[PDB]
């Protein structure tokens, strides 16, 4: 339905592309989110990020993936209409700064995120920008993967894809070291970083550049060699000058976490893309044995 | 090999949904299979001039075939549809797609930048923004994993044959991409090594030599008659050492099946 039936309420923020607004349907009363894309400014027609997001979001149909209601298609601008949830996770972590997010809610969220990602991967979709900002929570304890602008439909087996991929902090070692191929594992890496972030209340690897990002990973998980990552020393962006650091204790890296939690996390952050746990296999992990669905608290 | 199984299942489910109307060309008042063959052949050239992935080309044809399943198009506008579909295919699949200006340039000034952009909108509207279609190429690369062992000649020939299927709506429009890929893979495998459709691919796909036969009969014919065909861009393309010069190989006299 036309833009005439929508009243814009507030500008929420900038996506990987476009601009997100809270809006209200004037006829039904329904609150939606709108993603506005201007086809002016860059006379290249509909951008690829929009093309990829729309087509992939229309296929994907899962309780832990944001629901796309409609696509409104002017010759001036392009609007995507989404279900309105409450808040992105980044904003939720800001609102819960003083108290932190309770461990049962962290468990619940990671579980739902793994379910969404598994569904994504089983449908040949890489997200490639998993981070707190791109995840949406509602008022009843659900979380959903959003912003598929940097997503890609992949082939079996994969070709070389875009190398820019993933916000630095959440970027996997295989991308950083400039491997020919990368795959589903890079999404897993990002979730691991998010998981730790929710627990420690700060980002796990807050690097400033590519090289600083690598060194922060190396310091925490130990510098990779042939035994841990077969063929790491031959990779394009590996250097002989790298500091040979030792892996530090994981109960020191993530203190509030139980033995089950440390086990999962260390598997989500395994150096070898092949040995890194899948989203499917991570759902089986004992860590999620007693998972509940708590509501989020946001006002204290 | 953890998602490989359920991805194959999903793609096998999707190829039925992104399937074009079987006899859409009969309902088209002004265009024929011949014109389509010229169009696709020209798209092959574009892909060569701009070094585009095979996947992009296979997607463009799907987009065109689905567009023509619901919209009547006059002959003088068929090249515009192909251009917009190649542009959409590039934005979807390519790391560095060519810019719109480059797509205008290859039409020899027959269409304006404005026209190509408006057509892009129309294709999207008609295809209802569903562009992640299964292709022959996608099923082929999956089948290549079952080579015992990996053979570069067979890979290139299977791609060449799968590609030839795009040119001729009659008959190949009636076969699913997974069937064509199967027939192509077997035909390439028999031609180079003498080996046949592997045991592991019977378990994976549920396709036997008998179930593949119809498509495999047509594809053998297209292969044998390839130097005759009015369209030659694919044959010229696969002359190159990038594809091991597989188009120059002699096809077998019979399949013996
Ligand atoms: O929230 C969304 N975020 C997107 N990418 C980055 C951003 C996060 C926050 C602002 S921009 S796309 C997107 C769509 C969307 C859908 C539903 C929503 N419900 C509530 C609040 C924001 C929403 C945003
Ligand atoms: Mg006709």
């Amino acid at each position: 339905g036309s833009m005439e039936n929508f009243q814009k309420v507030e500008k929420i923020g900038e996506g990987t592309y476009g601009v997100v607004y809270k809006a209200r349907n004037k006829l039904t009363g329904e609150v939606v989110a709108l993603k506005k894309i201007r086809l002016d400014t860059e006379t290249e027609g509909v951008p690829s990020t929009a093309i990829r997001e729309i087509s992939l979001l229309k296929e994907l149909n899962h309780p832990n993936i944001v629901k796309l209601l409609d696509v409104i298609h002017t010759e001036n601008k392009l609007y995507l209409v989404f279900e309105f949830l409450s808040m992105d996770l980044k904003k939720f972590m800001d609102a819960s700064a003083l108290t932190g997010i309770p461990l049962p809610l962290i468990k619940s969220y990671l579980f739902q995120l793994l379910q969404g990602l598994a569904f994504c991967h089983s449908h040949r979709v890489l997200h490639r920008d998993l981070k707190p900002e791109n995840l949406l929570i509602n008022t009843e304890g659900a979380i959903k993967l959003a912003d598929f602008g940097l997503a890609r439909a992949f082939g079996v087996p994969v070709r070389t894809y875009t190398h820019e991929v993933v916000t630095l902090w959440y970027r996997a070692p295989e991308i950083l070291l400039g491997c020919k191929y990368y795959s589903t594992a890079v999404d897993i890496w990002s979730l691991g970083c998010i998981f730790a972030e929710m627990v420690t209340r700060r980002a796990l690897f807050p690097g400033d550049s590519e090289i600083d990002q690598l060194f922060r990973i190396f310091r925490t998980l130990g510098t990779p060699d042939e035994v841990v990552w077969p063929g790491v020393t031959s990779m394009p962006d590996y250097k002989p000058s790298f500091p040979k650091w030792a892996r530090q204790d994981f109960s020191k890296v993530v203190p509030p976490l139980d033995e089950d939690g440390r086990s999962l996390l260390s598997q989500m952050l395994h150096y070898d893309p092949n040995k890194r746990i899948s989203a499917k296999a991570a759902l089986a992990h004992p860590f999620f044995q007693d998972v509940t669905k708590p509501v989020p608290h946001l006002r204290l | 090999p953890d998602y490989h199984e359920d991805i194959h299942t999903y793609l096998r489910e999707m190829e039925v949904k992104c399937k074009p109307k079987v006899g859409y060309m009969k309902k088209q008042p002004d265009i024929t299979n011949s014109m389509r063959a010229i169009l696709v052949d020209w798209l092959v050239e574009v892909g060569e001039e701009y070094k585009l992935q095979n996947e992009t080309l296979h997607l463009a044809v799907n987009y065109i075939d689905r567009f023509l399943s619901s919209m009547s198009v006059l002959r003088g506008k068929l090249q515009l549809v192909g251009t917009a579909a190649m542009l959409l295919a590039s934005k979807f699949e390519e790391i560095y797609p060519p810019e719109v200006a480059e797509f205008v340039y290859i039409t020899d000034d027959t269409y304006t930048k404005k026209q190509v952009l408006r057509m892009e909108h129309l294709v999207l509207k008609v295809l209802t923004f569903d562009l992640a279609a299964p292709t022959v190429n996608q099923f082929l690369t999956q089948y290549f994993l079952h080579q015992q062992p990996a053979n570069c000649k067979v890979e290139s020939l299977a791609m060449f044959l799968g590609e030839l299927s795009l040119i001729d709506a009659d008959p190949y429009l009636k076969y699913l991409p997974s069937v064509i890929a199967g027939a192509a893979f077997h035909l390439a495998l028999y031609t180079v090594t003498g080996q046949s459709w592997p045991e592991s691919l019977i378990r994976k796909t549920g396709y036997t030599l008998e179930s593949l036969k119809p498509c495999l009969m047509d594809l053998h014919q297209t292969y044998l008659k390839a130097p005759q065909h009015a369209q030659q861009s694919i044959r010229e393309k696969y002359k190159n050492s990038k594809y091991h010069g597989v188009s120059l190989l002699n096809p077998p006299e019979t399949l013996n099946l």
